[PDB]
């Protein structure tokens, strides 16, 4: 079982990209 | 039973039993002595069907040395699978990683 | 606790008779009793037990009847080394309690 | 559940050569910080 | 054979702490529970408690608690009572009395002792 | 008397001779669903106290993977340090 | 009434039985004596933990009763019913308990991060 | 069986975890050392 | 194929942000 | 008694009998004689072979023992008990395939980055 | 029903090479056994040895490994046997019998063919 | 190494409607592994009795036998014009599977 512990980890690469994206944003403009 | 076929197999563990007396079996394995157990539990477990538990088995009890019957699990639990969409995606990241790599040297000289 | 009392306390025995032990006790049992040979010299040996069973060694002139508050012991042909005094024992609740019994 | 147990021990060793990668790749950024 | 041998009359100071021993022998001790049962004025039997043999702990008469307490040896296969404060009502014959360990068969004494009349 | 746990088609009901009356724990015969969610509870039939742990979120951890698993991430985490200890030094 | 606490821990089992406090407390398996002096010494009755090392969920299990000393079995009317599938050094964890240990250790590895950030600032 | 299966996902996620860990390690190690 | 989904997903997050991250270090040189 | 050696590939099993040679050699398997024409075709026989080609689960899964022509099922000298998993291209990643995997790739990630360093610093 | 049909009594000459062939009916030939079987002088039953028409491996008496050579085409559901280097001693009637195939039931020979008196 | 299988009886004198016996010999033990074929006078032989305990697929019934080890017989009574044949043994453990000389009856 546990096939959902892949989606966890992705989700916080996911943060992590995004939290990277909002910055290159800002500092873009 | 016939003819010195003693040794049986029957929950992951192997249950692997001996025709013989109850009250003392000896469990050989290959060809030397390897075991030597009490009564009431003539069962005699090496671990897991996962863990392959594989060799020549053979028990010694009131009558003579049975005939000796090999085991051979290939539960492989460390099997991987060479379908194309495992092979493509080992490929694709290998592919990928030497290259974050090679990016990662191609910036370092300055 | 519960308070076991014989209603015959003592009783006269011919040799060679069959007489039997009336029992009793306060509240109902269960069946729960057992029935104990004590030699007068001071040797007690278990004579039977669950009122109906027999114990090993025991012999065969020896049962017990009854359901309920009233349980007898049945005794056939009282040899000599059958002269003694018998116990019937309550084994229902804490603590066992014991008869006064009646000698023979 | 054979087919997930297959997908689990194919990453098992995938994701352990990337580990190998990595680790010879910070030997060598580790050899290159050294030199820096 | 099952014997259940105890000491002799055990001549003890009232007042003081009375032991009765009772070997086992011909089975094995820790797995059949020993009674203890006294008989009080020569005429009446009366139940003071029990001792497992296996683990040690032991179960009283609710009005007997005080009056003597259960220990096992299982090295030396004997069961021992240490009467406290004795007097001269308990002054009586002492039964050691085994039966069965579990619950279906330790309320019927299979085997008992000779008893020790601790006379004062 | 002695109330009865019947596991049949991979799901857990009790069956007496009366009614049942539950007092505590998960929810004639009674339905308890299947046996792969563990019930647990006291049931009185006018009495028994199941327990269940067929374990399928169960997991089979070796002490040296997981030992060393967390042994090479601590010392990860502690290069990663020396990474933000480089970033002002 | 308390329930029997069962306490599953890899290869053993350890029921209790808290309903009678202080006096001495048997077992019985399927109507079968077991605690104590028995064939096996997998299984003993200390206090009122009956411990079952290498449970055997087949042979081993079902029903459970205690009693206690000076009461019959035939008496107690509160019986356990055990299944347990005992796995060796084997945990039961859910998707939640996972997403607790890793939130947990990115949080510690964010938080030792900024410390030795603080750390090297000041020095 | 299963009981082994969800130990390889653990270790599967645990060394994905890990994996992440030494990308940000060379990642930060390359970009200070190019500072 | 859900775990292999999952990883592929994994993969491009990965590369997304180390790509996203490596412009947005760029920007502060 | 050499051990009967088995090569298990993909979904096909190939029992081999090392012992009995040069005479004719049979099979049997939960006492019951396969190795010859029967209903299936999938299970098919050789000089020294029992090739089980579509090998299933647990319904080939026994006791596999050789014996030469003449001789008595009972009357062979070893047995073999088989149960093994298949796939379609499953490979057994023991432990010398594994380092020999991973020392191929440490080389070849060694050598790349030799050579991406290389032409970085001539360029 | 099954039956066993050979080839007619041949005058072969000492020295050449006799063919004897023994047609299967009734049954699945590839199957089952073919046990090659020599009557020596009207008396004296002998073994000679079995060929399987599957597999087409044979084993012979040890006697007649060298005397005797059986073959099966399977085509035709036939036994043959091209026995080499006659001489008057194999003036003998020469059965071919089905047995089973396998070795729990290869030892007892089910039916018989008719026999050829391969006169030399 | 071949087992020397051989008869006591070879010419046996009985009679119609008879209950005669037909000894067979083994020279080691064969552990219950033996036949009974008979020969009708044109050469046409057929199995009787196989394992020694079970009858063949089609046999009239009062064909039997018995034995274990290395002493073996037939047991065949009510001897009828369609009886008179001569009567074979054979060794089922070791190869080759050798006969006997076989014992023919005489009205
Ligand atoms: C992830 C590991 C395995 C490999 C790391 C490779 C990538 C992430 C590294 C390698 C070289 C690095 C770059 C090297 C040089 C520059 C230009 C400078 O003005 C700012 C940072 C920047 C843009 C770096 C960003 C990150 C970078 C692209």
């Amino acid at each position: 079982l546990d096939p959902k512990l892949c989606y966890l980890l992705d989700g916080i690469l996911f943060i992590y990209g995004v939290i990277l994206t909002a910055l290159f944003l800002r500092v873009k403009f | 039973i016939k003819g010195n076929h003693l040794v049986k197999v029957y929950d992951g563990s192997v249950l692997l039993t001996c025709d013989a007396e109850a009250k003392n079996i000896t469990w050989f394995k290959d060809g030397k002595m390897i075991g030597f157990l009490t009564e009431d539990k003539k069962k005699w477990n090496l671990g897991s069907n996962a863990k392959d538990p594989r060799g020549m088995y053979q028990c010694k009890g009131s009558q003579n040395k049975s005939k000796p019957l090999q085991v051979y699990y290939r539960m492989c639990q460390n099997c991987i699978e060479l379908n194309a969409a495992t092979i493509s995606g080992f490929l694709f990241a290998e592919i990928v990683s030497i290259f974050v790599l090679a990016v990662g040297v191609y910036f370092i000289a300055g | 606790d519960i308070q076991m009392t014989q209603t015959t306390s003592s009783l006269s025995a011919s040799l060679g008779d069959r007489v039997t032990i009336s029992c009793r006790a306060s509240q109902d049992i269960r069946n729960y009793l057992n029935w104990y040979q004590q030699k007068p010299d001071g040797t007690v040996k278990l004579l039977i037990y669950y009122t109906s069973r027999l114990h090993s060694g025991v012999p065969s002139k020896f049962s017990g009847s009854g359901s309920g508050t009233d349980y007898s012991l049945t005794i056939s042909n009282l040899e000599q080394e059958d002269i003694a005094t018998y116990f019937c024992q309550q084994g229902n609740t804490l603590p066992w309690t014991f008869a006064g019994g009646t000698k023979l | 559940t054979l087919l997930l147990q297959l997908t689990n021990t194919s990453a098992y060793y995938m994701y352990l050569l990337l580990l190998l990668k990595s680790v010879v790749y910070f030997a060598i950024i580790t050899c290159c910080l050294l030199r820096r | 054979e099952v014997q259940l041998q105890q000491s002799g009359p055990e001549l003890v100071k009232p007042g003081a702490s009375m032991k009765i021993s009772c070997k086992a022998s011909g089975y094995s001790f820790t797995g059949y529970t020993m009674n203890w049962v006294k008989q009080s004025h020569g005429k009446n039997l009366e139940w003071m408690g029990l001792i497992n043999p296996y683990k040690g702990v032991s179960t009283y008469n609710q009005k007997f608690k005080d009056k003597a307490t259960l220990t096992v040896d299982k090295s030396s296969s004997t069961a021992y009572m240490e009467l406290l404060s004795l007097t001269s009502e308990d002054s009586a014959v002492y039964y050691c009395a085994r039966s069965g360990y579990y619950g279906d068969s330790d309320w019927y004494f299979d085997v008992w002792g000779q008893g020790t009349t601790l006379t004062v | 008397f002695k109330i009865p746990i019947e596991e049949l088609e991979d799901r857990v009901f009790v069956n007496c001779n009366t009614s049942i009356t539950w007092v505590e724990g998960t929810v004639t015969r009674l339905d308890l669903g299947k046996r792969i969610l563990d019930p647990r509870g006291i049931y009185r039939c006018n009495t028994v106290q199941v327990h269940y742990r067929m374990c399928q979120s169960c997991v089979e951890l070796d002490p040296a993977t997981v030992a060393g698993i967390i042994v090479t991430d601590v010392i990860a985490t502690l290069l990663l340090a020396l990474g933000v200890f480089c970033f002002a030094g | 009434q308390t329930p029997y606490k069962v306490s599953i821990s890899g290869t053993t089992v350890i029921l209790t039985c808290p309903q009678y406090p202080g006096s001495e407390i048997l077992w019985q398996h399927n109507d079968k004596n077991i605690g104590g002096d028995e064939d096996d010494k997998n299984i003993g009755s200390d206090e009122d933990h009956l411990s079952l090392k290498e449970f055997s969920e087949l042979e081993q299990s079902g029903y459970y009763v205690c009693y206690p000393r000076g009461s019959k079995p035939e008496d107690a009317n509160f019986y356990l019913y055990l299944r347990a599938r005992v796995c060796e050094n084997c945990m039961e964890m859910d998707v939640m308990s996972v997403a607790t240990i890793v939130i947990v250790d990115i949080c510690i590895t964010g938080g030792l991060l900024l410390l030795v950030y603080y750390w090297s600032k000041n020095r | 069986h299963t009981e082994k299966v969800n130990m390889m996902s653990l270790t599967v996620l645990g060394l994905r975890m890990l994996f992440a860990k030494t990308v940000a390690v060379n990642f930060l190690l390359t970009a200070k050392l190019f500072f």
